[PDB]
RNA sequence: CUUGAGUCUCGUAGAGGGGGGUAGAAUUCCAGGUGUAGCGGUGAAAUGCGUAGAGAUCUGGAGGAAUACCGGUGGCGAAGGCGGCCCCCUGGACGAAGACUGACGCUCAGGUGCGAAAGCGUGGGGAGCAAACAGGAUUAGAUACCCUGGUAGUCCACGCCGUAAACGAUGUCGACUUGGAGGUUGUGCCCUUGAGGCGUGGCUUCCGGAGCUAACGCGUUAAGUCGACCGCCUGGGGAGUAC
């Protein structure tokens, strides 16, 4: 199917729950037989410009191969999930495992 | 009668024109000139001297409310934003951030037709 | 600016104006000696306005024409017509030709006169002038020929070559005669409701006039007053536009 | 403008082996169900102008291939306007 | 040119924001490409990611914002 | 720090800004074939130099 | 029959189209806040706006429109045209290496459909701009040129119109015929790698040989050399006008 890199960042007062947002997007790429081949957050880090006025939002990164369906259905529950302030999905030419660069600076 | 210092000064300069105000630190305005108030009108509006007198106004105004610090920026098209800027070096404060933050659109709406001369 | 050249036309001119006395004559913008010479010779005695004072000095000293005129210098749009056909005893027949700028003023004054002017007679380019005249479904008809066939019936004269004039101009030029009716065979409670209806239409003359007319009407209004409202605005004659400016006045 | 596998299933049905593509059979087949896809995105997509003159492309080639056909075996041409349902 | 061509025929990029920071001014806009000395494939590749870059907030648009 | 240097400074900023010369031609809509000429025409202006 | 035509497998580049989200600038507007005599406009004025607080500047909100920069002598598209970003649907093209069909071809009167800008039709929207219009100026006059306003329109969905210097002013398709400097986009081989260097398609720009041309110029992307079909012209006006 489809291999996609999916991008999001998260406010900082609710970085906390970004663990079980994970879980939550993670179940619908496996509860799909969908696969992933990074899952990697930035930590809170500061924004070149303010978003919704925040600062600092936290960050976060998947590489997914999952059938188109199921990221509509992720993609909105952005819309309904506040604590995601932007995300973007990209319908990537394949699979890729190694790490973002910014994981890679560490 | 009112003393604080921390201030931000605004030049806005026009073919027209040029206002000169002062702020707080919060943006809220302490005091203000133009060129059209310190008298000068049609072309005598729009030169670097009426900017230099429009400063020296605004100089005094703050004389009144604070004079230790400012951060000044330029906007408009307009001339004499170095001959202004200079009159605030008159009774000279400790500054430093200059940029223009004059508007430039990102492909924005329709301008005016053309003046066919 | 422009005044006539050739003896054949002035002659026509001023024949065809048939300027003798048992008429209350007042000529505006006497221009040229040429063609005021033979109006004030016609008429035992003719009043006139220029607007020049330097070109009133000119014929005012001229005797040919100084004791033959009685004579006044001012812009027209200021004079007081109204008393002028007070003093001339029966209402007025103005005539002349112009730099006519002015033209567009000079009807609407004379049309303030409409009681005061008997008739006028003018010379004016051929564009304007076959608007003026225009017949309802044409290309030519518009607002400004509406409210002058509105005041007045309308009348071509003669049409002139533009080497007859004195700086021969491009553009050729007919002399028109106009008439306030004597009695309005299209009676209206208002012209301002007219004048604005027109400038409405026409202002949006390439839709339906229920997109023109219809944005003030409803369409039953248009129909009930038996009007189809999918019509364009220079299919409408003069007679539904007074009955549609009526219908206006006295139903706000 | 189709999935390899939907090919597969066409020419393993209208072509001579797995050898075999281009022959008449599998060429107004395989153009055929593009044709029969592409009315479900036209019927959204109206205004898809430039789309569908790869459209009018298509069903023009497609003529021409069975016209080719017919004049060369009626036979192949009968039963494979058959087994499409052509000239429907 | 070819050590920039070079620079094209290594890699093709988005989120290196260390080489993106190579080819913008202080002000945030886009370098032309023969600034760069790069060929213009590479300059589409980065003027995409840059477009991303800024709407993730990793990249300004401007100086201010 | 000397407040005239800073000056300097910052001219050479606006300046690497362009930001005068682009409100100054910003002034005013533009019907887009008058570009599309100029900008041929510069081009054509320019090509002229290239040739010794 | 396989050379034309065309299918397949693998890649490639791209403002190609259609549909749906979304962003940062920007203007205007609203709501405050600080603040106060001006602002605004021009050649200068005036009309305009402000002591009910304008202008300015800060914050917060609204709404409609457009995508600064990349961006190019650059790509895509039949042409008209296509430019923020992401998704969804979708058209065409080019290269690679085979495989496959087996002349399936070209052109095309009528016909059919696409077709800028303006305008129309039906119902929305209306920020900015702006025919008409309105008012202030300018001028011998000024209808212009200037300014302050401003409707239609400009936007959207769905109909229509069917024209543009819609022009490469250059019909479509095919073959051939000196060179040269670039651009762009595939690809092969050599790479000592990484640069390189031999090739090799596609697209495209500018020079220019022969030849051609009234001349200007065109010139392997012909306006050269030629084959098939289509369209069109037959002095100037009257007139793309009448009927
Ligand atoms: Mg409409
Ligand atoms: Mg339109
Ligand atoms: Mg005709």
């Amino acid at each position: 199917m489809r291999h996609y890199e999916i991008v999001f960042m998260v406010h900082p007062d609710q970085s906390e729950q970004v663990p079980g947002m994970i879980e939550r997007y993670t179940a619908a790429i496996t509860g799909a037989e969908g696969k992933i081949h990074r899952l990697e957050d930035w930590g809170r880090r500061q924004l070149a410009y303010p978003i919704n006025k925040l600062h600092k939002a936290h960050y976060v990164l998947m590489n997914v191969e999952a059938p188109q369906e199921v990221i509509d259905e992720l993609e909105t529950t952005f819309r309904f999930n506040d604590a995601v302030i932007r995300s973007m999905v990209m319908r990537t030419k394949h699979a890729v495992t190694e790490a973002s660069p910014m994981v890679k600076a560490k | 009668r009112k003393q604080v210092s921390d201030g931000v000064a605004h030049i806005h300069a026009s073919f027209n024109n040029t206002i000169v105000t002062i702020t707080d630190r919060q943006g809220n305005a302490l005091g203000w000139a133009t060129a059209g108030g310190s008298g000068f009108r049609g072309s005598r509006k729009s030169t670097p001297f009426a900017a230099q007198v429009a400063a020296e106004r605004c100089a005094d105004a703050v004389k009144e409310y604070g004079i230790k610090n400012l951060e000044v920026m330029v906007k408009g098209p307009g001339p004499g934003r170095e001959s202004t800027i200079r009159a605030l070096n008159a009774a000279g404060f400790r500054i430093t951030n200059i940029t223009d933050v004059t508007p430039i659109p990102h492909n924005g709406c329709r301008p005016p037709k053309k003046r066919r001369v | 600016q422009n005044f006539l050249n050739d003896q054949f036309v002035i002659d026509s001119i001023v024949s065809a104006i048939n300027p003798q006395k048992g008429q209350a004559m007042v000529e505006i913008g006497p221009g040229l000696a040429a063609l005021t010479e033979p109006v004030g010779e016609r008429l035992d005695q003719l009043t006139v306005i220029e607007l020049d004072r330097d070109l009133a000095a000119r014929l005012q000293t001229h005797p040919f024409l100084g004791p033959k005129l009685t004579i006044y210098q001012q812009d027209a749009m200021t004079f007081n017509f109204g008393e002028l056909a007070e003093k001339m005893g029966q209402p007025l027949r103005v005539f002349g030709n112009l730099p006519y700028n002015i033209s567009t003023p000079l009807m609407f004054h004379l049309f303030s006169y409409t009681d005061a002017i008997a008739d006028m007679h003018f010379m004016l380019q051929k564009e304007v002038v076959n608007r003026l005249v225009a017949g309802p479904n044409s290309k030519a008809y518009g607002r400004l020929s509406v409210m002058a066939q509105y005041y007045c019936n309308v009348i071509p004269v003669l049409e002139v070559p533009p080497s007859a004039f004195t700086p021969p101009p491009k553009v050729d030029s007919a002399v028109v005669r106009l008439v306030p009716h004597a009695t309005m065979p299209h009676p209206v409670k208002d012209v301002r409701v007219l004048s604005r209806i027109t400038t409405e239409a026409f202002n949006q003359r390439r839709k339906t006039i229920r997109n023109s007319l219809g944005n003030l009407f409803s369409v039953e209004v248009l129909t009930g007053m038996g009007i189809d409202p999918a019509m364009r605005a220079e299919n409408i004659s003069v007679a539904q536009y007074c009955q549609m400016a009526n219908y206006l006045a006295e139903n706000a | 403008s189709l999935s390899t596998e939907a090919t597969a299933k066409i020419v393993s049905e209208f072509g001579r082996d797995a050898n075999d593509t281009g022959s008449t059979e599998v060429q107004v087949a395989l153009l055929t169900a593009q044709i029969n896809h592409l009315q479900g995105h036209f019927a959204e997509h109206k205004k898809d102008h430039h789309s569908r003159r790869g459209l009018l492309r298509m069903v023009s080639q497609r003529r021409k291939l069975l016209d080719y056909l017919k004049r060369k075996d009626v036979a192949r041409y009968t039963q494979l306007i058959e087994r499409l349902g052509l000239r429907r | 040119f070819c050590r920039f061509t070079a620079e094209g025929v290594q890699e093709i990029d988005y989120k290196d924001i260390a080489t993106l920071k190579n080819y913008i001014t202080e002000s945030g806009k886009i370098v032309p490409s023969r600034i760069t000395g790069t060929r213009a494939k590479y300059q589409r590749q980065l003027a995409r990611a840059i477009k991303r870059a800024r709407y993730l907030s990793l990249l300004p648009y401007t100086d201010r914002h | 720090e000397p407040f005239d240097v800073a000056l300097r400074r910052f001219k050479r900023s606006c300046e690497k800004a362009g930001v005068l010369a682009e409100v100054r031609r910003r002034e005013f809509y533009e019907k887009p074939t008058t570009e599309r000429k100029r900008a041929k025409a510069s081009a054509v202006k320019r090509h002229a130099k290239k040739l010794a």
